[PDB]
Parts: C-alpha cells; structure tokens; sequence
C-alpha cells in the first residue's frame, strides 16, 4: 500500500510519533518520503547481505529478523515480514525503538541527508491532524 | 599532517582504536581485520546512527601485524560517491610480562 502524504501523517500521529524523542511529527513524513516513498511493502538490499523493509525502511542486520542476513541482532524482536503489512504499527514501534537507541532519527540515511535541518513542517503542511 | 582516512589513535598490545573518515551515504560500516598474510579474519559492523568513526578492535595478539579494512556499507542503488574499502597496517606492541 502507497500512503497518501496527510494520509501518513494523521496516521504516525495517532501512533504518538510527535515529539517523540524530541522529533516533530514532520521529520517522520519526510523521513518515510525519501527511504520508501510512502510505499508500505518498499524492500531494497544493501551490499553486506541485510534488507530494509517497509515504509521506514528497518534494516535486516540490526532490528527486523529476514532469516537470511548473517549475524543479524534483531534488537526490535519482530520478524521483517510484519514490517511490510499495510498497518505501519509495527514499524512504528520498531522505529520508536531506534530513535530512542541513543543516536537519534540519524539511523536513518534519507532523512539525514534530506530532512535534517530543512522545514520539515512543510510535509504536514495543509492536513488534517 | 597529510589527513589519514583511517588511522590507529590509541593502542595496546592486545587492542587497537581505529578512527576513519565517514560518508554521507553510509548506512554503517564494515572493519575487517586478521593477520597480514594470515589465513582467517574476522568482520564486525558499526550500527546504524552511530556516526563517531571509531571503533574498537580487542583481542589481538601482541607483535603481530594486523591488516585493518574499514568500508562503507550502501543500500543497492544508493551509494553515489561512496569510496569503497580503504586498509592499513599496524603491528601490535609486546607486552609487558
């Protein structure tokens, strides 16, 4: 399923992603922009074996069980394939897991070079909430 | 100085503190280390978010030399302007017994 832009930001919203961790509502719109393009089932492979999966793009290696990454932690304790489900639920949770790791939203590559630091409120600009 | 890339800034006989340069474009980084010339090495990964260019490599042998790559690990379709792998050495002190 491809979101609708206010569509996910009424969604993240409801899930309490608003200054959480001290990150406005706008930085995860954006940040689900450039790593999936609000594509729930966007799966791309890295060039060490692990996969990011969903519209948060959680990575194989590190937080999403795949069965076929190599030393993969999955520090978030869900398998991948529940991070592709239409309901952005569990990557939500996921994702509230990483940014609360220590290191902030910049686990996140797109946002890093794309979000950060920009006006990130102009991706709910003119929605619901 | 010329800038060094990748670079050991601290040391012990038995453990080594790598630093290099990051990229933009880097989900985390590889290190690879072994015995230069040995016949096994071992690879670790730097978490996502961590942009500190440090690491920590423990458990080596003293006196040995130690070959250590550092490179930048990429979702397929968006590495751009990413190096690549870069090495160097660095021969452990002995001990002090």
């Amino acid at each position: 399923k491809v979101f609708g832009r206010c569509e996910l930001a009424a969604a993240m919203k409801r899930h309490g992603l608003d200054n959480y961790r001290g990150y406005s509502l706008g930085n995860w719109v954006c940040a689900a922009k450039f790593e999936s393009n609000f594509n729930t089932q966007a799966t791309n492979r890295n060039t060490d074996g692990s996969t990011d999966y969903g519209i948060l793009q959680i990575n194989s290696r590190w937080w999403c069980n795949d069965g076929r990454t190599p030393g993969s932690r999955n520090l978030c304790n869900i398998p991948c394939s529940a991070l592709l489900s239409s309901d952005i639920t569990a990557s939500v949770n996921c994702a509230k897991k990483i940014v609360s790791d220590g290191n902030g939203m910049n686990a996140w590559v797109a946002w890093r070079n794309r979000c950060k630091g920009t006006d990130v409120q102009a991706w709910i600009r003119g929605c619901r909430l | 100085d010329v800038p060094r890339d990748l670079e050991v800034v601290a040391a012990t006989p038995t453990s080594l503190l790598i630093s290099w340069r990051g990229y933009p474009w880097a989900t985390y980084y590889g290190i690879i280390y072994g015995e230069t010339g040995g016949n096994s090495l071992v690879q670790e990964f730097t978490m996502p978010g961590d942009l500190s260019h440090r690491a920590t490599i423990s458990g080596l042998k003293p006196g040995v030399d130690y070959t250590i790559t550092v490179y930048a690990v990429t979702r397929v379709g968006r590495t751009f302007d990413t190096p690549g792998p870069i090495s160097i050495n660095y021969r452990t002190g002995h001990h002090h017994h």
